[PDB]
RNA sequence: UGGGAGAGGGUGGUGGAAUUCCCGGAGUAGCGGUGAAAUGCGCAGAUACCGGGAGGAACGCCGAUGGCGAAGGCAGCCACCUGGUCCACCCGUGACGCUGAGGCGCGAAAGCGUGGGGAGCAAACCGGAUUAGAUACCCGGGUAGUCCACGCCCUAAACGAUGCGCGCUAGGUCUCUGGGUCUCCUGGGGGCCGAAGCUAACGCGUUAAGCGCGCCGCCUGGGGAGUACGGCCGCAAGGC
């Protein structure tokens, strides 16, 4: 339930902020944070390779347990749910009966004080992780490994989920957040339920500065530039595109497909996405 | 506490001891949700009126039980988890209604 | 010919009584009218509710084909 | 629902004498008991407007009785409403 | 080839289509108001269905087909003629059974059927 | 106190039929559609048949002249939560009642906002016909929308065109649902036909539109006009 503001400034008219009402702990576990080297979208040559990045708030990275098969069989208690500035989801702090403390992505409806567990035998229960082959068909799942033991790769953004649709030998058929239908190996891990903080998409940044807080520097339209800069540059007065709408680098950007055709994962993509 | 009849159909093409593991799960689920078994009518394999899971038959369980009303929905759901549980219909126990 | 007459005492809430109940279906699986059933207003509602359960349990059909 | 056990406690705890089943006091407590379990039911099911009509009838019903007991005995009135915590 | 199979009569108000299959339901041959050079409304008439079945049975018989279980769907005008056509062709019609689809109140009909 | 009938409401589940799409099989010269056609679809393998899968919506028979609700309205099935209502006993309170300007809540469809969903259907729209024309009816397509959640809108042939409460004034017949002593007697509903009486007539008639009392709403020739101005409400449409 996003929070709104009275129009006491021009920007507060529209600004919405997350309600943060699920967060129980407001500074991070000191043994599970590390420095996040800001990049400004510059590579190791020093060149901007992703335009319009930088200048955002300082952040500590929280180390997230994307494996969970690390600790098959060891129940953990949900100790706290916390803010994480490096992702859209919230994160949950597990106190394993081992003594080990780890973070995971906070699925929807997970509660402080409940217990979660990973493994083939885990109860079909929000927060438990299992290999996909043991999750019954139809179950809504998240934090999905894309290849066995390579780490949860799919459905990790706030609100997303993947639905199990069928099985076929060693493989399961998933419907991804995009709506694509894909084979994923049965031994791949996933966590029961959807990612939480589903209201994330309804936030209205409200003012330019709020984008700047996130590290997003202003985006300049190609039509605002000059011919040396961009296909859409130049012209007297305003100007329509005057050619198929293009990127700065000249490739077409309205419909031109860019997935590599001869890609091996094609044998596993059943249906391309939707909408 | 209220009395209910819990009807269950299972995968008919199992062996007898796999069938027993399923019933053991049923039994624990019943026990964990506060159920009080009174009867047990296990007619087992019965050919159906139509295919269920491409199967013309299924293994029929039945339990006259007593449990706290606020839990039968979760129980009936927890029973539905196992894939071999192809049908579960909990029903309020009713006094008979008779003709002739 | 009426079903209620051609049947002794029976419980029309027992939904597992396929032998009694399957006599209340047409050749094509439809719940018989009262003009065939011989049941009253109160009895027919109870019969239908229990036939409907048994169809879900797989004990009765939703629909059969017509053979000539 | 409301079991006969809980129902007899309100009759017991408000009967003007052992045997009284329809005095103004036990009528209001019986109504307050329905009203509050329903007030809590409609806090969860806000879309259940049909039951809310019944809530309003019980509310009006209790109000008319309390208007009668406050006309006869403003001391029986005050004493009853404080044992049920009413009057906002 | 196969000794015996089935026979499906799809018949609406616009046409009558007959398809012969095998035991397993896979088709062997088919005909309809079009295969006997009728175009338009004429395709829905009972004579159209008669020729359609006779052509469908004849093609089947010339494949060793001897026996047929008759399966009828639709309410077209050529329905009951097509059944007569199958027996009269030389095929040994074992049974006849209606299987016309009927929704237990499913999808909203086109405006024309309300 | 003890009983009952019910598509009354809300929430969470879940079953089959059917349509569409997709994959596999088999198969070939049309299918579809109409008054007749054409557009459309189809040898790039359609239609018809079989196996498989996905997804949405709506619940056949039961089913009715039926039931429930204050109205709008409510129909697979299961459970939870919740309302109303009737009947038996005649046990408790002792007129605690009726109506109700304002107020407050509910309020079909369509429409609106934000997400979601989208099979079928289908405003707009495109095409094919018909025609003098055809911004239509008929046909092939098709976007909102129809569906879900929350928040709005507050209208209607929102009708029984019949405000609510109470008492009184022949009966006959059918039905739903209770109770009994089970012919029947008796309650509470739902229809038909009719006593007396009412009505301009049609018709109404113990479900009054009869005979009476209470209270409320409303009318005062047609058009202008449910328009304008003003006020209040609404995001808007527009409502009062
Ligand atoms: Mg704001
Ligand atoms: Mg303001
Ligand atoms: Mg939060
Ligand atoms: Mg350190
Ligand atoms: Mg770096
Ligand atoms: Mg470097
Ligand atoms: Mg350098
Ligand atoms: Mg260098
Ligand atoms: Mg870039
Ligand atoms: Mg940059
Ligand atoms: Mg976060
Ligand atoms: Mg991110
Ligand atoms: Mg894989
Ligand atoms: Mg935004
Ligand atoms: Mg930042
Ligand atoms: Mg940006
Ligand atoms: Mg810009
Ligand atoms: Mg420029
Ligand atoms: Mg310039
Ligand atoms: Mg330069
Ligand atoms: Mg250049
Ligand atoms: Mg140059
Ligand atoms: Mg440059
Ligand atoms: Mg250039
Ligand atoms: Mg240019
Ligand atoms: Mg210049
Ligand atoms: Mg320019
Ligand atoms: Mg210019
Ligand atoms: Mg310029
Ligand atoms: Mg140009
Ligand atoms: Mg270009
Ligand atoms: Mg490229
Ligand atoms: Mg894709
Ligand atoms: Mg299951
Ligand atoms: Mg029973
Ligand atoms: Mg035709
Ligand atoms: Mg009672
Ligand atoms: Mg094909
Ligand atoms: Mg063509
Ligand atoms: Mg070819
Ligand atoms: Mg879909
Ligand atoms: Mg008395
Ligand atoms: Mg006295
Ligand atoms: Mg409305
Ligand atoms: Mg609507
Ligand atoms: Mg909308
Ligand atoms: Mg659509
Ligand atoms: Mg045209
Ligand atoms: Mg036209
Ligand atoms: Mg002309
Ligand atoms: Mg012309
Ligand atoms: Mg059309
Ligand atoms: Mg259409
Ligand atoms: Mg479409
Ligand atoms: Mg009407
Ligand atoms: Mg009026
Ligand atoms: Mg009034
Ligand atoms: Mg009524
Ligand atoms: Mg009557
Ligand atoms: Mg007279
Ligand atoms: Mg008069
Ligand atoms: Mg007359
Ligand atoms: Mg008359
Ligand atoms: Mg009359
Ligand atoms: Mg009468
Ligand atoms: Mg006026
Ligand atoms: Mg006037
Ligand atoms: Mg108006
Ligand atoms: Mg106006
Ligand atoms: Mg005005
Ligand atoms: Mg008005």
């Amino acid at each position: 339930a996003v929070k709104k503001f009275k129009p006491y400034t021009p920007s507060r008219r529209f600004m919405t902020v997350a309600d943060f009402s699920e967060i129980t702990k407001t500074e991070p576990e000191k043994s599970l944070v590390k420095p996040l080297k800001k990049t400004g979208g510059r590579n190791n040559q020093g060149r901007i390779t992703v335009r319009f990045r930088g200048g955002g708030h300082k952040r500590l990275y929280r180390i997230i347990d994307f494996k969970r098969w690390d600790k098959v069989g060891i129940p953990a208690k949900v100790a706290a749910i916390e803010y994480d500035p490096n992702r859209s989801a919230r994160i949950a702090l597990l106190h394993y009966v081992d003594g080990e403390k780890r973070y995971i992505i906070a699925p929807d409806g997970l509660q402080v004080g409940q217990q979660v567990v990973a493994g083939p035998d885990a109860p079909i229960q929000v927060g438990n992780a299992l290999p996909l082959r043991f999750i019954p068909v139809g179950t809504v799942v998240h934090a999905v490994e894309l290849e066995p033991k390579k780490g949860a790769k799919l459905a990790r953004a706030a609100g997303t989920s993947a639905q199990i649709q069928g099985r076929e030998g060693d493989y399961v058929i998933l419907r991804l957040p995009s709506g694509e239908l894909r084979k994923v190996h049965g031994e791949c891990y996933a966590t029961v339920g959807a990612v939480g903080n589903a209201d994330h998409k309804n936030i209205v940044l409200g003012k330019a500065g709020r984008s700047r807080w996130l590290g997003r520097r202003p985006h300049v339209r190609g039509a605002a530039m000059n011919p040396v800069d961009h296909p859409h540059g130049g012209g007297e007065g305003r100007a329509p595109r005057g050619r198929p709408p293009a990127s700065p680098w000249g490739w077409q950007t309205k419909g031109l497909k860019t997935r590599k055709r001869r890609k091996p994962s094609s044998r596993f993509i059943i249906a391309r996405r939707k909408k | 506490m209220r009395r209910y009849e819990v009807n269950i159909v299972l995968n008919p093409n199992l062996d007898q001891s796999q069938l027993a593991l399923e019933k053991e799960i049923i039994q624990r689920a019943l026990e964990n949700y506060g159920a009080r078994v009174e009867k047990v009518e296990e007619l087992g394999l019965r050919r159906l009126a139509y295919p269920i899971a491409k199967d013309p038959q299924g293994y029929f369980l039945w339990y006259q039980v007593e449990m706290p009303e606020d839990r039968v929905n979760d129980l009936a759901r927890e029973l539905r988890i196992r894939d071999n549980v192809r049908r579960v219909m909990v029903v309020k126990s009713q006094e008979p209604f008779l003709a002739n | 010919a009426k079903v209620k007459a051609t049947l002794g005492e029976f419980d029309l809430r027992d939904y597992r009584n396929v032998e009694v109940l399957k006599r209340f279906l047409s050749e094509t699986g439809k719940i018989l009218p009262r003009r065939r059933t011989g049941l009253s207003a109160k009895e027919q509602r109870i019969l239908a509710k229990t036939i409907k359960r048994a169809r879900i349990l797989g004990l009765l059909p939703f629909t059969e084909k017509l053979v000539r | 629902p409301i079991t006969k056990e809980e129902k007899q406690k309100v009759i017991q705890e408000f009967a003007r004498f052992p045997g009284d089943t329809g005095s103004t006091e036990v009528q209001v407590a019986l109504l307050t008991l329905r009203i509050n379990r329903l007030s809590e039911h409609l806090k969860v099911h806000k879309k259940d407007h049909h039951s809310h009509r019944g809530l309003l009838m019980m509310v009006g019903q209790r109000r008319r009785l309390l208007r009668y007991l406050q006309r006869e005995d403003p001391e029986r009135y005050r004493a009853l409403i404080e044992k049920l915590g009413i009057r906002g | 080839q196969v000794a015996s199979g089935r026979a499906y009569i799809h018949a609406s108000y616009n046409n009558t289509i007959v398809t012969i299959t095998d035991p397993d339901g896979n088709p062997i041959t088919w005909s309809s108001g079009g295969v006997i050079g009728y175009k338009g409304s004429r395709k829905g008439t009972p004579y159209a269905a008669q020729l359609a079945a006779l052509d469908a049975a004849k093609k089947a018989m010339a494949y060793g087909m001897q026996s047929v279980d008759v399966i009828v769907r639709g309410t077209g005008a050529g329905r009951e003629q097509a059944i007569r056509a199958l027996q009269a062709s030389g095929l040994q019609v074992k049974s006849i059974v209606d299987d016309t689809p009927v929704p237990h109140n499913g999808c909203r009909p086109k405006k024309k059927f309300r």
